[PDB]
């Protein structure tokens, strides 16, 4: 109670909704008829607040990241070998050059 | 689901904080504020059914009432005179039902109140309400030239729904003026032909229905017996100041209306900083004249991020 | 961001009363005794201090989380791919492969 | 940018004044563009055409009503697109 | 130099607030304020003609 | 006026209505020093620059 | 661009105004006619 | 302390537009093809784009 995740959700239209958010009750006291309660600061918006600097300007090797399929695009690190299977169509003879 | 406000009545509330700042029963207590859009609009829940006349038939410069009474009824009243106000007066621009929708500026509390000279309230809770901006730069209003980036506002739609809320049976809600003891006995005294019950135990458990007619019992104090109006038909959402009937189960389901939905909005650009050269190393000079966000990072392995807002 | 409902109190006249068990989102019950509420007509019971009140509370989402909710995931063994451009003796050719 | 004069006790399905052609725009790429309305600047007596891009008139307009509602007598509507993120206005005026 | 003013005319200008929070055009487009008074004193250059 | 962060200018007929802001940052000033908020009835009289 | 000595003169009232200060101009992204523009921030205020 | 004074738009409908080189207080001036631009009455160039 009190930080990030306690509301957890299979998905946000689903029905088996899991919490624990510290609320206990109060005895009231004033004639009037109203309930008393307490409760943790949403840990949600706690997290919010300070959650820092996002990944699109703290990862390394310099890419820009996408989100809706979760890419890392275009970014350079390493050597990659290829193998080019070149048709031999395109070749001139040295008799010719 | 539902969307009929021929079925559903308007009811009284607890409000903290009246006009003379004490805690008063009021029919324009607000129970939620919402917040959460980018261009400083909120949607206020309050107990009084907004742009209805007293039956429901939906024009809209008339709302519901819920009284104040020695009887039991509900009333209507021109729309005009609901003024919203956070530090000073806003703009109303939406009603539905129960809801509203306003643009306030950054305050601390929230209030809603009847401006009539006859019986005339208001409604205040403390709410932590300021601007807000979209973007790296901050702006007091939206400029003329600049990007155009996505946020995320409010409709001004009223048939559009980003929401759900339950409706159900109301609750028993008696009087004490429906009472009179000028003898050792108590008499009952219901409203002009209605039909009220009441369910008394001193001695033993009575019950019964009441149609204007004086009833006596072996009965000697004035507090003992209550009666309260059977009428049963309306709906009323579950405020926590409400007896809830004996079923309690849920009944219609009404729209919360006001989605919040993304739009096209446009921010400002900042001055292009000069850049001076040296060895393995930038200066650059650079100017603004409100929190402006600047970020820096290498293109190795080892990032090396820095963040700060400067002004 | 959570959102705690709170439905109305149950008030038993000059009774008792218990709360079961729920599986609603942190549900959290306990009894009373000795009230007397009052509404806008008072006198809500008819014995002095001797019934109780119900008290229960629990949570479920906001009507803005459909926008402003947060998606957490668990991320592992990331594969690459690579968008290439091939041009041997003034003919291109554009290939994508992993 | 744009400036229509609709006329006064109007009734429902009248064509005012269209806005894609004025603008450069055709009109199989209006629903492929994202053409829609901004929430903010929609009025209830103006709904919209949006695969064509018209503009008629929804409920009958008072003269009286929205003279009060804004003192100037006027109505504004903004609409906006998608792929190259560009908005602008667009203006009524009721005589 | 002159002050015949029966010469000019006002216009209209393009104001990036308005009534209701939008960039339109306007007849009272505020040009220049200057704030350099010693009593808080503001001297507003508007597109229209007053007196 | 008192201080503020805009400069709004408006017709307030009701035959025609319309305003215009501009963000113009206003802050009070005094003059030497011995900040104030009001000039007082007791006082040193010094030199100041006002517009008619 | 941007300290005192920001915009030079011999008189008050004379026409041998040279000056500098980093005016740069802006492509309009709106329909209506106007001409956007950023510089730098006085350098006299700046130094007062 | 100066003050930035901006004199109004030259407009010319399909045909290019260079500008000339004065001597006043640090001149600045820079062509912009492809505008379309509005007044209060729609359309103040005749020739599109
Ligand atoms: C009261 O109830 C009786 C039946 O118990 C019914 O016949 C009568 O119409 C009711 N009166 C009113 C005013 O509804
Ligand atoms: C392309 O290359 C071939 C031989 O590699 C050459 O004969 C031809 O002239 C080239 N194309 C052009 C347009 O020069």
């Amino acid at each position: 109670p009190g930080a990030f995740g306690d509301i957890q959700a299979s998905s946000l239209d689903a029905t088996d909704i899991v919490a624990r958010t510290d609320i206990r009750l109060l005895k009231p006291s004033v004639k009037n008829i109203h309930v008393p309660y307490t409760q943790a600061v949403s840990g949600y918006e706690m997290w919010k607040n300070n959650s820092g600097r996002p990944l699109q300007e703290t990862a390394p090797f310099g890419c820009k990241i996408e989100v809706e399929p979760l890419r890392a695009s275009n970014c350079a690190y390493g050597h990659i070998p290829i193998s080019i299977d070149i048709p031999d169509a395109a070749f001139v003879r040295s008799s010719e050059s | 689901i539902t969307d009929d406000f021929t079925l559903t009545s308007p009811y009284l509330g607890f409000c903290p904080y009246c006009r003379h700042s004490t805690p008063c029963f009021s029919p324009i207590k607000i129970e939620n504020v919402w917040d959460e859009s980018d261009d400083g609009s909120i949607r206020i829940q309050v107990s009084a059914q907004f742009g209805y006349n007293q039956a429901g038939t939906a024009d809209v410069t008339k709302f519901r009432y819920m009284s104040f009474d020695h009887d039991h009824d509900i009333k209507e009243d021109s729309m005009e005179k609901i003024a919203i106000s956070t530090s000073g007066p806003c703009r109303r621009l939406g009603h539905k039902g129960y809801f509203l929708l306003a643009q306030c500026p950054p305050g601390d509390s929230v209030t809603v109140s009847i401006t009539s000279g006859a019986s005339e309230n208001s409604c205040t809770v403390e709410k932590k309400i300021r601007r807000k901006f979209v973007g790296r730069e901050e702006y007091l209003f939206p400029p003329v030239h600049g990007k155009l980036v996505k946020c995320h506002v409010y409709d001004h739609l009223k048939e559009t729904s980003a929401g759900y809320i339950t409706m159900h049976r109301p609750g028993p809600h008696a009087y004490k003026s429906y009472l009179e003891e000028a003898s050792g006995e108590v008499y009952i005294k219901p409203p002009s032909g209605k039909n009220v019950t009441y369910e008394c135990k001193c001695g033993d458990y009575s019950t019964g229905i009441v149609s204007t007619r004086t009833k006596m019992n072996g009965c000697t104090k004035a507090k003992q017996c209550i009666a309260y109006k059977s009428d049963q038909t309306k709906w009323v959402f579950n405020s926590p100041d409400l007896i809830r009937h004996t079923d309690h189960s849920v009944q219609g389901k009404l729209h919360i209306p006001f989605r919040l939905t993304p739009t096209v909005c446009p921010v400002p650009l900042a001055h292009t900083p000069t850049v001076t050269k040296w060895f393995k190393g930038i200066t650059l000079h650079l100017t603004a004249m409100r929190p402006t966000l600047l970020t820096t990072r290498k293109l190795g392995l080892r990032a090396d991020a820095t963040a700060e807002w400067i002004t | 961001k959570f959102h705690t409902v709170i439905p109305s109190p149950q008030v038993k006249c000059c009774g008792s009363l218990e709360c079961k068990a729920s599986s609603k989102a942190d549900y959290t019950c306990r009894v009373f005794g000795g009230v007397y509420p009052f509404m806008w007509g008072g006198a809500q019971c008819f014995c002095d201090s001797e019934n109780t009140q119900l008290s229960e509370a629990y949570v479920e989402f906001a009507p803005d989380c459909t926008i402003d909710h947060a998606v957490a995931l668990k991320v592992h063994t990331a594969a690459l791919k690579v968008g290439l451009r091939i041009v041997y003796g003034n003919t291109t050719a554009h290939l994508d492969t992993f | 940018q744009l400036h229509y004069t609709v006329q006064e006790e109007q009734e429902h399905g009248t064509f005012v004044g269209n806005i894609a052609e004025d603008l450069g725009l055709d009109i199989t790429k209006l629903s492929a563009r994202g053409f829609q309305t901004v929430p903010n600047s929609r009025t209830p007596y103006l709904d919209l055409n949006l695969e064509t891009g018209v503009l008629y008139v929804n409920e009958k307009i008072d003269r009286e009503q929205i003279c009060k509602q804004s003192p100037s007598c006027v109505l504004h509507l903004e609409v906006f697109l998608e792929n190259p993120l560009e908005l602008f206005q667009v203006e009524i005026e009721v005589l």
